[PDB]
């Protein structure tokens, strides 16, 4: 089983950037896809980016957030990134972060990401 | 000075120009992320100018403009993969399809072959750097064999239904083991997906590891001699330069396959300079 926990959230400023970080502990985290959700209030849950599992070339994200997001993965380290600059109002959310391989699944307590 | 031929002549140079781009992105050591990405730009225009050509080759051939004597003598330098006293109509339609399947049926073919390998490879390569993470010393070396196997399994998983060739759907068995013989038995094997077969990654590199390391024994985790460890990674470390072998054997078979394509370019593009 896969222990996820997500750090690096906080408050910031509308164009400020924060190093989304999230350490995985447990199985095997080179054979998870992994994929950064968020939640703001009300509104229901979205993703935001995605990276197949192993080396990770392929990546997607959400058109409300290519350019400003990247999503990267530390096989050695057993981590997972999300650089996110240019922030904007509007991506205030908890920010997850999943492990998902078939239909394995793993979260993460998640971290707010507020911009104001 | 005919506006079709002149348009075809722009064509075919910017062919050149893509064929020599591509080129450059082959010969390198390391196909990166951004490698793949690369070779798809250019194999896109590619397909897109081949079909301009097409397109243009086919105006010359219903209007039967002449090939004069002095220009069909150049085609027979055009590689004998191009498949080249006939009427000037039915030469054209001759050459539109040959640039077109040597494209589709032949270029494309080792370009996604490269791209399925590369793609394996290259997540083989994360399996790589993280054995740092299963190997602990203490001579003494402890091996964490399931995490290990799992990750092997799992690679062999994600690629099962990526095959060599077709891209997409199936095609026959005579068609499968055709281009199995020309990427190599060592590299593809034929397997039946649905009613039709196709060309598989041969993944025998990582079931000779998962062989390996279910000797090694234990029930998890296993703690070598240091003799054995140097035993167990050199048979490891030999399959992988079998697969970074495998996947150089896949860049020259394609890199050739274009500079066929770019002779017979470079026939055609004289051939209608003269004509």
């Amino acid at each position: 089983q896969v222990q996820l926990a997500e750090s690096g959230g906080g408050l910031v400023q509308p164009g400020g950037s924060l190093r989304l970080s999230c350490s995985a502990s447990g199985g095997v985290f080179i054979i998870y896809n992994m994929g950064w959700y968020r939640q703001a209030p009300g509104k229901q849950r979205e993703l935001v980016a995605s990276i197949d599992s192993y080396s990770g070339s392929i990546t997607n994200y959400a058109d409300s957030v290519k350019g400003r997001f990247t999503i990267s993965r530390d096989n050695v380290e057993k981590r997972v990134y999300l650089e996110m600059n240019n922030l904007k109002p509007e991506d205030t959310a908890v920010y997850y972060c999943n492990a998902n391989l078939r239909t394995n699944n793993y979260w993460g307590q998640g971290t707010q990401v507020t911009v104001s | 000075p005919v506006s079709s031929l002149t348009m075809l002549n722009d064509t075919l140079h910017n062919i050149r120009t893509t064929n020599q781009a591509l080129k450059k992105e082959l010969s390198q050591k390391t196909l990166t992320k951004t490698s793949l990405e690369e070779i798809a730009l250019h194999s896109s225009q590619i397909s897109m100018d081949v079909n301009k050509s097409a397109q243009l080759l086919d105006i010359l051939s219903r209007n039967e403009y002449p090939i004069n004597k002095d220009a069909r003598e150049l085609l027979h330098s055009a590689p004998k993969e191009a498949e080249l006293m006939i009427s000037h109509r039915e030469l054209w339609a001759k050459i539109a399809n040959s640039i077109n399947d040597i494209n589709e049926q032949y270029l494309k073919v080792y370009e996604h072959a490269v791209s399925s390998y590369t793609q394996m490879y290259q997540d083989f390569s994360a399996v790589l750097s993280s054995l740092a993470g299963w190997i602990s010393p203490g001579n003494s070396v402890k091996l964490q064999v399931n995490s290990l196997k799992k990750a092997l399994e799992e690679l062999k998983e994600k690629y099962k239904d990526k095959p060599l060739y077709p891209a997409n759907n199936t095609v026959s068995q005579e068609q499968a083991n055709k281009w199995l013989t020309e990427l190599g038995g060592t590299i593809g094997k034929v397997s039946q997906k649905n009613g039709g077969y196709v060309v598989s990654i041969n993944m025998t590199p990582i079931d000779n590891m998962l062989k390996s390391l279910d000797n090694l024994g234990g029930n998890g985790e296993v703690v070598l001699d240091n003799a054995k460890y140097q035993a167990w990674n050199a048979g490891f470390s030999a399959e992988d330069e079998t697969m970074k072998n495998n996947l150089q054997t896949l860049v020259q078979k394609y890199s050739n396959a274009n500079s066929i394509f770019d002779n017979l370019v470079k026939v055609l593009s004289s051939t209608i300079s003269s004509s």
